[PDB]
RNA sequence: AAGGGCACCACCAGGAGUGGAGCCUGCGGCGCGCGCUACACUGACGGAGCCAGCGGAAACUCCGUCGUGACGAGGAAUUCCUAGUAAGCGCAAGUGCGUUGAUUACGUCCCUGCCCUU
């Protein structure tokens, strides 16, 4: 079961990008992820990044897709893509850490290093890229937005309407809130997926469940 | 009765004797089928080729160079081929030979006659 | 696809644009009669095929 | 005969025609009006190594032949630059191997893949007011050969990497996917997709 | 406010990078700049071919052998740039020289600046 990068172009797949991630490093003389819940109390004192602290809808958002059978199956990757504008390509073999604690002290060394290396292999779990995500993406690539405000889709059949050599790729607002604009330059339209708001991790299900549907996953 | 030329390029040159004999043709005392940057070589064939090589039958080419690269010999010596050609017959046939081989050769390049 | 060709007449002399993009008036090349303002992005003189697929767009400072 | 030989082959091949490194430039034909007149295959040449200056005057470049356009485009990324011996010698291989994989004059094969692979509406980035959208400008002919020729060699340079394959065959398979159109080519899919993007922008 | 202009410390279209590693070296302080060496097959090794200029050079070419077996090609930022030039290459001299040799620009006032005149 080979393993998905941006290397390959070709490859017919789904991805997905967390866009709007709150990924940003924290002084105190340690270092720890900007969050809601230690820093709550700062943020406000500043009387800003009120909710730009969420890294945890990032956390969700990762398990929620890496554990899912699109993942086993190998035909889904991520990328993350920070409010800071930060791009991270994440390889889909990566046992991403089960706690936010771990998972905080990993984000952090990955940001202070550019890249994660396995300990005994030399292609990077995690690695820091250079933006666009376009130049990265397959050359056959259809592009879309998930958005509350935007036409409804069954994922299945939006799915099956794709030429047999091009992918898909999803963008979601890793957030609490926020315009779904985040990504208007890349995409070919924003689509909605249900009649009720979703939460990130909720939209990823949602969407990998589809896939995994429709390519014939179990 | 001789005439020579000169042929030039980057920071090498290359003359060019003409005199008339049996019909041979020479680049530092070679026969022209042995220069060898070897895909260029075509390149050097070229004053013969945009002529016909009926020309060349009764006169005889002695060439030698020095210096630059390995290009630049190869550059002057067809320029120096050129105008050494032209400067034969025109001296010792008519005019209007040396007129059908010079617009002849301006046609296709302009190199060969303006270093 | 029904594409047309053009030949440009006039590049304008005064205009006003974004750079890059400059507004060109076409004849059009199957007949003489129709003639539009369209918009090129490469560098262009007279006299040249131009590729035509939205066939009137009457484009405006951009 | 004089007194220095040269050869049959030569002699033959070229008094006669003057066909290229040995293929006939008579008889390939711009399959696309318009890119005439900027895709040059009509002053024939033995070997695509111009010593010609084509820099000075603004579009001097088109009575550049489109062969050696090609060949000068080959010789890139630092690591290559000034190499065109390498070039011309790529190319030589390159046409060859085209020609085994279709007879054809893989130097038609070549301007075919640039002939239909040049964009006919690109996308600029007007203002928007802060959230740019792009808005679907047409491209110049001249920019349409230009961007082909980049787009054919960083697909072959870039297209094999690490590999096991020459340069000579990643451009034979390039320009043979493009030279037909068959969604084989990083230069077709790239256009097909500039394109969707353009009417998107209208 | 108006009309002209000029400019990659502007824009329109690219190249080469810098900002990543260790080390060398200068500067600060008690982080910053110039560099060197690096992470193969468009290669390496062996023959062989064999060409400069300033004061039988290397890259390179051909024929063979080998056969994919800290740093894994550099974050946010950001510099300079229009032909024998850029880059590559080595050479003499205490900065110069030649060899190989390009892609892109030669456009505009949309933007940021400045200049002119009203």
């Amino acid at each position: 079961p080979p393993v998905l990068t941006s290397k390959d172009k070709i490859t017919k797949r789904m991805i997905v990008v967390l866009a709007m991630a709150s990924l940003e490093t924290h002084k105190i003389d340690k270092y720890v992820l900007l969050n809601c819940d230690d820093h709550q109390g700062l943020l406000k004192k500043m009387g800003r990044d009120i909710s730009e602290a969420r890294p945890d809808i990032t956390h969700q958002c990762l398990l929620t897709l890496l554990d899912s059978p699109i993942n086993k199956a190998g035909k889904l990757q991520v990328y993350i893509q920070t409010s800071r504008g930060i791009l991270i390509e994440v390889n889909p073999t990566v046992r991403i850490p089960r706690t936010f604690k771990r998972f905080s002290g990993l984000m952090v060394q990955l940001l202070h290093k550019l890249s994660i290396r396995s300990v005994n292999s030399e292609e990077k779990l995690l690695k820091v890229i250079k933006n666009p995500i376009t130049d990265h993406l397959p050359t056959k690539c259809r592009k879309v937005t998930l958005s509350f405000d935007a036409p409804v889709i069954r994922v299945q059949d939006y799915i099956e309407k794709l030429d047999d050599d091009e992918s898909i790729c999803v963008f979601v607002g890793a957030m609490a809130r926020g315009k779904d604009n985040f990504a208007d330059e890349y995409v070919d339209e924003k689509v909605g997926l249900s009649n009720y708001p979703l939460s990130a991790s909720v939209a990823c299900s949602k969407f990998c469940h589809g896939a995994e549907d429709a390519w014939n996953i179990l | 009765p001789s005439v020579q030329t000169f042929g030039k390029k980057k920071s090498a040159t290359a003359v060019a004797h003409v005199k008339a004999g049996k019909g041979l043709i020479k680049v530092n005392g070679s026969p022209i089928t042995l220069v060898e940057p070897e895909i260029l070589r075509f390149k050097v064939y070229e004053p013969l080729l945009l002529v016909g090589l009926d020309k060349f039958s009764n006169i005889d080419i002695r060439v030698r160079v020095t210096g630059g690269g390995h290009v630049s010999q190869v550059y002057a010596i067809r320029q120096a081929i050129a105008k050494g050609l032209v400067a034969y017959h025109q001296k010792y046939v008519d005019e209007q030979s040396k007129n059908e081989l010079k617009k002849a050769f301006t046609s296709y390049d302009r190199t060969l006659l303006i270093a | 696809t029904p594409v047309t060709l053009a030949k440009v007449i006039k590049v304008l002399a005064r205009t006003g644009s974004r750079g890059g993009v400059t507004q060109v008036r076409v004849e059009f090349l199957e007949d003489t009669s129709r003639t539009i303002v369209r918009n090129v992005k490469g560098p262009v003189r007279e006299n040249d095929i131009l590729v035509l697929m939205e066939s009137e767009r009457e484009a405006r400072r951009l | 005969v004089l007194a220095t030989p040269i050869p049959e082959e030569v002699q033959q091949a070229q008094t006669e025609i003057k066909l290229f490194n040995k293929w006939s430039f008579e008889e390939v034909e711009v399959k696309d009006a318009s890119l005439v007149d900027y895709v040059q295959v009509r002053q024939p040449i033995f070997v695509a190594h111009t010593a010609g200056r084509y820099a000075n005057k603004r579009f001097r470049k088109a009575q550049c032949p489109i062969i050696e356009r090609l060949t000068n485009s080959l010789m890139m990324n630092g690591r290559n630059n000034g190499k065109k011996l390498k070039a011309v010698r790529i190319i030589k291989h390159t046409l060859d191997i085209i020609n085994v994989l279709t007879d054809q004059n893989p130097i038609q094969v070549v301007v075919d893949a640039i002939t239909n692979t040049g964009p006919r509406e690109d996308t600029t980035r007007v203002g928007g007011g802060g959230a740019a959208r792009r808005q679907a400008v047409d491209v110049s002919p001249l920019r349409r050969v230009n961007q082909a020729i980049a787009l054919l060699t960083i697909g072959a340079r870039e297209a094999a990497f690490r590999n096991i394959k020459t340069i000579a065959e990643t451009l034979a398979e390039e320009l043979i996917n493009a030279a037909k159109g068959s969604s084989t080519s990083y230069a077709i899919k790239k256009k097909d997709e500039l394109e969707r993007v353009a009417k998107s922008n209208r």
